[PDB]
């Protein structure tokens, strides 16, 4: 599911699923 | 950052995992 253009909440949800308990950071301007 | 790499171009597992903690 990761190998596509992912924008907005779509990208956030991919990060959430992949990173799992490591958690993540979403910085859409940096 | 992640938007350039995954929204305006095609994402990859490698790039997502760059943003895990
Ligand atoms: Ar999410």
């Amino acid at each position: 599911f990761v190998n596509q253009h992912l924008c907005g909440s779509h990208l956030v949800e991919a990060l959430y699923l992949v990173c799992g308990e490591r958690g993540f950071f979403y910085t859409p301007k940096a | 950052g992640i938007v350039e790499q995954c929204c305006t171009s095609v994402c990859s597992l490698y790039q997502l995992e760059n943003y895990c903690n």
